[PDB]
């Protein structure tokens, strides 16, 4: 229904500001009951929650820790939906995902996402 | 928070029932009554689907071939039988206290 | 058995009933309508909305003498200026002083909006009324919408119910309807053709996806000034504006018999109008006769406290004997008299009360209970707050004193 | 393509800070007719994200400033809310003309038309700025989003497209048209209007005795219940007493944006 | 509307037919509707001294 | 306000002039709602 | 003292130069109470001495702008004249929404309000901006004063003390509560009101007949002085040719600010 891509570079130069991008294709941000998050995988250590923001009233929810170093972010004009992270460590080489949530109309959305987009794989390396 | 999934692996038999185990530090059930559990599937090349919410609460576009429960924090999921598609790892979720911390990981195959 | 009875088309009220053959015994009916609509037959004519004047580039020719292509768009208008843009400091950096030719073309489109900003143009008949009932026949508690056409019966367990024609026919829905922001009003829009600039249908779209648009705004072209190109017109401002802003009051707001017109499938709800026939085909099987229920005996009536209000006022107290401490339809032959219940449990040997609204000051009505006809009798006091919140529970036949 | 391909222009605005000239921030369009002072304007000046700029044709040459100096102003000034194509949206209030202006290293340019922007409020309490707080009506204002919604306006070639505009004429060699979206286009939605002070009702035999104390204007619009209406429609501002006959047929009133109320008399 | 007995007494009545009203989701505040006042609206339509 | 977060709230009466007090169950519906309050329902206000 | 011990707070703000936001320039109370388009404002901002300043709290922390870069405007810009504490003194025309903005290194930060800032004229000759020069009347102006006359409002601990606003919730550990002073109270105090141009009275048998050209909208207040002095009491904005019948008994005669005049016949 509301097919999800994802974009943004590789091998970020160690130690600065790594950055992607993520655009939700034939679907609205603005709508309130769908917040949209953002996931990595580093090797062996399993997924993980980094944050997310609400579509209408867009204020974050990080985790802290790295709240420090995180932002994520919004742009209305362009449907897309973002994340920058400052000062890159090393084994944080993963598969960013990006991901919509299930309409909340209960307090089950907390954690039941939905449509996600395919991957964008990061090398943080030189 | 974080919590531990059990076992970190369980291939065998096709047709035939299986369950995996997810013990919480603190409990997922909230005072509003309601056991803030998720179950994530992942196929090899795809994103993570889900199975069972709240810790027995099917999702839509589901087979039937699933069930799940749990009390406080010792939770379980039961597959009813398996059949051969369902090659992956299965995930345990939180989501009652930032930070949302999901499972460790467990794989099935045949 | 064959009952005809009549509604009164009023929704929140029961209507309670009873059919009580020569010897068998009473079976209670209670049926309260919740809705009560009034849907007609909608024929489009077309969907308006504002205008926007398309504007074709001008065509310049220096020195030169152009010639209008003939284009047919909506109130296309072409004509062909020369004198225009003269000298090199004119903004068209011509060379000549006079014949230097502009063409200035224009057209009247839709609006961007009007695919979501837009006035529906009906024109309507054939009310097809239609009720939602909540019901009770012999112990029973269906639901059911019920087509008030006279031939579309609905069948509840081995009864067959046809809800009556309606008198009178009536309608607010006046043959010309528009349909804007959620709201009906009675206008009487002219036709495919009709339109006139500066009036509701200066546009004149068959649907919102037709290519086929009808646009008499008046719009007259002028010749432009020298110093920059340009292509002046004078235009009639849209009739859509001007009825937004001078439209009366919708029909919610003006409808009579306290109607509540509702826009989805385009409807009036709640018309407090007449009153619905009912006819039962009601078989014998839940019809059980005497034998099994209580049979009274020495049945007397006392009227405790009686306010003659619009309301479940009067208490009726009953002291009997019977033989079975059960059920009994009870009812009101005359319309004296309005119960708030249709069945009442009774004791062996005990008393029982019974709430009914009431009417004039003396009431002497024939109270029912299983078989017999008692007299309650008494005076009524007047009421305590003359300026209530609820409809009417009774009758009034005149007759106060 | 989004959009990469387009290019703007110069054109004829009446006043440019000194009288006429050809302006770079021309105004070709300006629509007003959303409810709660969102407008739209369409320009000879172009707004990407190289984030949200504004570049201007001027001379041949292209340039490229911020939308934090822009400013457009109207009775009183507007806050711009996005910016994208040639097309502009903000919050602007009432006036009789719509000017935008900014300001290079010393030069200040500028744009005034006469368009009558137009607040034209939800509701039945008829406003001039938005309330605090209040009930929610159904709405349709100039939309945020820009996706491609069915829209289009046409454009050409004469290396770069350029807008089929009354205010540049055509090409002899070949007309290669196209069209392009319109962004911010008028949604549906949910809006916030002011619920008016409760009404003072007290009884009377067979009547009803109103009194209202508004803070704004607003409607009463007062109905009998039977085959013959009387529905009187007012406007309401001043302090007022108004005193209605309610029978046993029914009478509702309604109070500004409050719901309607039936009242019923008897003897 | 205000109806204090001395300019420094402790009691006033106050009969403002303030109504209070449900919020809004997105951020915390305290809704109200009442009357405009009285003192104003005399003080505008009062009859020359 | 005296809000909370999947809670259920009793006035306290004061008794100052025109006191208006009420309470408010639905409000702030979520968290990203406004009072950060984990809930869908029962989260509970009490305007004075 | 108050800058040294206070913290101010973001709060909601319904057009934060996109929607709402939660604002640290919020309004919770405007007054216009008083003659000469003083109006007071009550932000969540501070204002302070270290030179005169505004400490703003952005998500946790404490910034400072000066107050030569905030701006606040009704309908035309207004003339902030001092500030204080959490509360404002300023000089702004009669409008319908008061809207304050400041600008740090990129963004322009926003709040409007609907508030009828209103502009009440001194005396008996309507001015909407007041006199170049003219006779001197009473006024209840806001003072630039800011000592401690009496007029308290409370606050609380959650380090710092802030106002019990009703766009913040109420902690639970200990209701440690307290009042600071209201400056720019409303004093008495002198201002100067125009004087009407001279009225031509041409005599007449038992009769005064008045040539009236009022420079501004300036009432007219006759009476007889009889048992029965029929007090007339008319605006006037166009001039007028006014004709009242004069006995032996009294006329009284007075045209906006002028003194009390007195004419009565003789046979």
């Amino acid at each position: 229904q509301v097919q999800v891509q994802e974009s943004g570079p590789g091998l970020v130069k160690p130690s600065e500001t790594l950055s992607l991008t993520c655009a939700v294709s034939s679907g609205s941000i603005n709508d309130d009951s769908y917040y949209w998050t953002w996931i990595r995988q580093s090797p062996g250590k399993g997924l993980e929650w980094l944050g997310f923001i609400h579509g209408g009233t867009g204020k974050s929810f990080y985790n802290p820790s790295l709240e420090s170093r995180v932002t994520i972010s919004k742009d209305t004009s362009r449907n897309q939906f973002s994340l920058t992270l400052s000062s890159v460590s090393a084994a944080d080489t993963a598969v960013y995902y990006c991901a919509r949530s299930h309409f909340c109309s209960n307090t089950f959305c907390y954690g039941w996402f939905d449509v996600w987009g395919p991957g964008i794989r990061v090398t943080v390396s030189s | 928070v974080v919590m531990t999934q059990t076992p970190l692996s369980l291939p065998i038999t096709p047709g035939e029932p299986a369950s995996i185990s997810c013990r919480s530090s603190q409990s997922l059930l909230h005072s509003n009554g309601n056991t803030y559990l998720h179950w994530y599937l992942q196929k090899p090349g795809q994103s993570p689907q889900l199975l069972i919410y709240g810790g027995s609460n099917r999702a839509s576009g589901v087979p039937d071939r699933f069930s799940g429960s749990g009390s406080g924090t010792d939770f379980t999921l039961k597959i009813s039988k398996v059949e051969a598609e369902d090659v992956g790892v299965y995930y345990c979720v939180q989501a009652i206290a930032f930070p949302w911390t999901f499972g460790q990981g467990t794989k099935v195959e045949i | 058995y064959e009952h005809a009875t009549t509604m009164p088309s009023q929704a929140g009220i029961s209507y309670n009933t009873i059919v009580n053959r020569a010897g068998y015994a009473p079976l209670p009916i209670s049926i309260t309508p919740t809705k009560i609509k009034l849907i007609p037959t909608v024929n489009l004519e077309y969907v308006t909305c504002h205008y926007k004047t398309g504007m074709d580039s001008p065509a310049i020719k220096c020195c030169g003498s152009q010639e209008c292509t003939p284009t047919y768009r909506p109130d296309e208008q072409c004509k062909v200026f020369t004198g225009v843009y003269p000298f090199m400091w004119g903004g068209a950096y011509c060379f000549c002083d006079t014949e230097n030719t502009q063409v200035s073309k224009a057209y009247v489109m839709k609006s961007d909006d009007c695919l979501a900003d837009h006035a529906e143009a009906y024109k309507a008949h054939t009310a097809s009324v239609q009720a939602f009932l909540n019901i009770t026949v012999g112990e029973h508690s269906i639901v059911t919408t019920v087509y008030v056409n006279g031939e579309t019966p609905v069948n509840f367990n081995g009864v067959k119910i046809t809800a009556g024609p309606l008198s009178t026919a009536w309608t607010p829905f006046d043959r010309k309807i528009v349909q804007y922001a959620g709201e009906i009003y009675n206008y009487d829009f002219p036709e495919y053709g009709a339109g006139q600039p500066g009036a509701f249908g200066d546009i004149q779209s068959r649907t919102v996806s037709s290519s086929d648009l009808y646009a008499n705004t008046n719009l007259v072209l002028q010749r432009p000034k020298a110093g920059a190109i340009h292509v002046p017109y004078t235009q009639a401002p849209s009739g859509f504006e001007q009825w937004k802003k001078d439209k009366a009051p919708s029909l919610k707001f003006t409808a009579p018999f306290g109607c509540e017109i509702y826009t989805n499938p385009i409807r009036a709800e709640n018309c407090a109008v007449g009153s619905i026939p009912l006819a039962f085909d009601i078989p014998d099987a839940l019809f059980t006769r005497v034998s099994e229920t209580p049979t009274l005996s020495a049945a007397e009536c006392t009227l405790n406290e009686c306010v003659y209000s619009s309301d479940f006022g009067g208490i009726a107290t009953v002291k009997y004997s019977a033989s079975k401490s059960g059920k009994c339809a009870v009812h009101v032959p005359s319309g004296t008299a309005t119960l708030k219940e249709a069945a009442v449990e009774l004791t062996e040997q005990g008393s029982a009360t019974i709430h009914f609204s009431t009417a004039n000051i003396h009431p002497e009505f024939r109270l029912q209970i299983c078989t017999s006809y008692v007299t309650c009798k008494g005076d009524c006091h007047p009421p305590k707050d003359h300026i209530v919140t609820h409809p009417q529970y009774h009758a009034q036949t005149f007759t106060a004193a | 393509n989004e959009y990469k391909l387009t290019r703007p222009y110069m054109a004829r605005c009446i006043r440019c800070a000194v009288g006429s000239c050809h302006s770079p921030i021309a105004i070709e369009a300006v629509k007003s007719d959303g409810h709660d002072g969102y407008v739209r304007l369409q320009t000879s000046s172009q707004y990407g994200l190289d984030g949200r700029t504004m570049r201007y044709d001027m001379h041949g040459t292209i340039k490229e400033i911020p939308l934090h100096q822009v400013s457009l102003y109207t009775s009183r000034p507007c806050h711009i809310v996005d910016g994208h194509g040639y097309f502009l949206l903000a919050r602007c209030p009432a006036g009789d003309s719509i000017t935008m202006e900014f300001k290079k290293d010393s030069v200040r340019h500028s744009c005034s038309v006469p368009y009558e922007v137009k607040f034209n409020p939800v509701g039945r309490e008829l406003y001039t700025h938005p309330p605090e707080h209040g009930v929610e009506q159904a709405c349709q204002v100039y939309a945020h989003d820009a996706q491609n919604r069915g829209a289009y306006v046409e454009m050409h070639l004469p290396d770069k497209w350029v807008y089929n505009s009354d205010k540049l004429p055509k090409a002899a060699g070949a007309t290669l048209k196209g069209k392009l979206h319109v962004p911010f286009l008028l949604a549906d939605g949910k809006c916030t209007v002011p619920l008016a002070p409760e009404p003072m009702i007290t009884f009377g035999f067979r009547s009803v005795s109103l009194k209202l104390h508004p803070k704004n204007p607003t409607y009463l619009i007062t109905r009998q219940l039977a085959d013959e209406p009387h529905y009187t429609h007012e406007l309401i501002s001043e302090p007022a007493v108004r005193n209605f006959t309610v029978t046993e047929k029914g009478w509702e009133f309604v109070w500004g944006n409050h719901p309607p109320k039936r009242f019923w008399a008897q003897e």
